[PDB]
């Protein structure tokens, strides 16, 4: 039993956004919308179709006709930028979810990200292990190029670096790691971590003292 | 005046039966129908089933035959038990609850947090917590970043707080590597006044449930 719903709409701050679920049949049936942000568990905003329990801005409504069921959000806040469930059933199979839609809310101005360089820790060195930690935080777009350095020539192997993360500041977080021997570390003058964003590149650089 | 709360996450291996418990404060068992459900990417947003508190089940009907939940009234709980499960049941599992009555018009109000239950045939491990000093003096004065760093675990998750949660402004804990030998990474980072290094104390506070081990590093400068 498939409820589809739009896998994106986008909506500037004040645009009105509308989201349907459609499915067989279903206006014989009550539907019921859920939003749910990164990290966090479903909130319940519409129940029975058009009912919208205490706490739940005027902005949203519901309504349910023939085979569509519509969640619509007057006057869109940048807060409400998640993900919305559409929730029904068939008894056939009884609770069914939708596909799920992602509201954007456009605009945030380009942020330059920070870096941060942390060099390997001595209780780590007398582990036999060194880790150079670089992180980067509070940027947009989530689109980040990491790239390392032995002294002044760039290094290829021991990188690992995560996939840019939305933060709750609906700006983008990344880190990367670089896995080194102790003696390695101990080798070169200085070693470093170079971020690029958009057209802006930052360059920490560390040691060992 | 209901609170819903599943035990810790964890690691399943191949083949071995999931157990979940959820945990119900502010109410009795009356009054609410107790559904379990799971999220994840492919299988999307599903169902699992509720039950009673009579000990009338339901579940749904790709996963009965493999799904037992049942109800501990006597201690406010209910159980889910699936049954032989493989990596395509790794999903962070809800415990939800249904209003009592019809259910027509029935909806999930009331989740709990949900728990990441990960499903490998690998075995559990311990992270290693690292001191990420900051410097010792320079700043007249402003702004010196100090963290740790949560080496080699798994599975996810790892919760990060600083001084017990008493430490919240400044602190950003970022998402983990998936490295390259299977295992998990991440590291946590406040910045303070450089100014009170010396005089307050900064404490990373590292838990990882699924191998039910807490680690407390206490975070001081350098020389």
């Amino acid at each position: 039993y498939e409820l589809t719903q739009p896998p994106s709409v986008s909506v500037s701050p004040g645009q009105t956004a509308s989201i349907t679920c459609s499915g067989d049949k279903l206006g014989d049936k009550y539907a019921c919308w859920y939003q749910q942000k990164p990290g966090q568990s479903p909130v319940l905003v519409i129940y029975q179709d058009s009912k919208r329990p205490s706490g739940i801005p005027e902005r949203f409504s519901g309504s349910n006709s023939g085979n569509t069921a519509t969640l619509t959000i007057s006057g869109t806040q940048a807060m409400d930028e998640a993900d919305y469930y559409c929730q029904a059933w068939d008894s056939f199979s009884t609770f069914v979810f939708g596909t799920g839609t992602k509201v954007t809310v456009l605009g945030q101005p380009k942020a330059a990200p920070s870096v941060t360089l942390f060099p390997p820790s001595s209780e780590e060195l007398q582990a036999n292990k060194a880790t150079l930690v670089c992180l980067i935080s509070d940027f947009y777009p989530g689109a980040v190029t990491v790239a390392w350095k032995a002294d002044s020539s760039p290094v290829k192997a021991g990188v690992e670096t995560t996939t840019p993360s939305k933060q709750s500041n609906n700006k983008y977080a990344a880190s990367s790691y670089l896995s080194l021997t102790p003696e390695q570390w101990k080798s070169h003058r200085s070693y470093s971590c170079q971020v690029t964003h958009e057209g802006s590149t930052v360059e920490k650089t560390v040691a060992p003292t | 005046q209901v609170q819903l709360q599943e035990s810790g996450p964890g690691l399943v291996k191949s083949s071995e039966t999931l157990s979940l418990t959820c945990t119900v404060s502010g109410g009795s068992m009356g009054g609410y129908y107790w559904s379990w459900l799971r999220q994840s990417p492919v299988k999307g947003l599903e169902w699992i089933g509720y039950i009673f508190h009579t000990g009338h089940t339901n579940y749904n009907p790709s996963l009965e035959s493999r799904v037992t939940v049942s109800v501990d009234t006597s201690e406010n709980q209910f159980s889910l038990r699936l049954r032989s499960v493989t990596a395509a049941d790794t999903a962070v599992y809800y415990c939800a609850s249904l209003p009592r009555g019809q259910l027509v018009n029935a909806f999930f109000d009331n989740w709990g947090q949900g728990t990441l239950v990960t499903v490998a045939s690998a075995s559990t491990k311990g992270p290693s917590v690292f001191p990420l000093a900051p410097s010792s003096k320079s700043t007249s004065g402003g702004t010196a970043a100090l963290g740790c760093l949560v080496k080699d675990y798994f599975p996810e998750p790892v919760t990060v707080s600083w001084n017990s949660g008493a430490l919240t402004s400044g602190v950003h804990t970022f998402p983990a590597v998936l490295q390259s030998s299977g295992l998990y990474s991440l590291s946590s980072v406040v910045t303070v006044p450089s100014s009170s290094l010396g005089t307050q104390t900064y404490i990373c506070n590292v838990n990882h449930k699924p191998s039910n081990t807490k680690v407390d590093k206490r975070v001081e400068p350098k020389s």
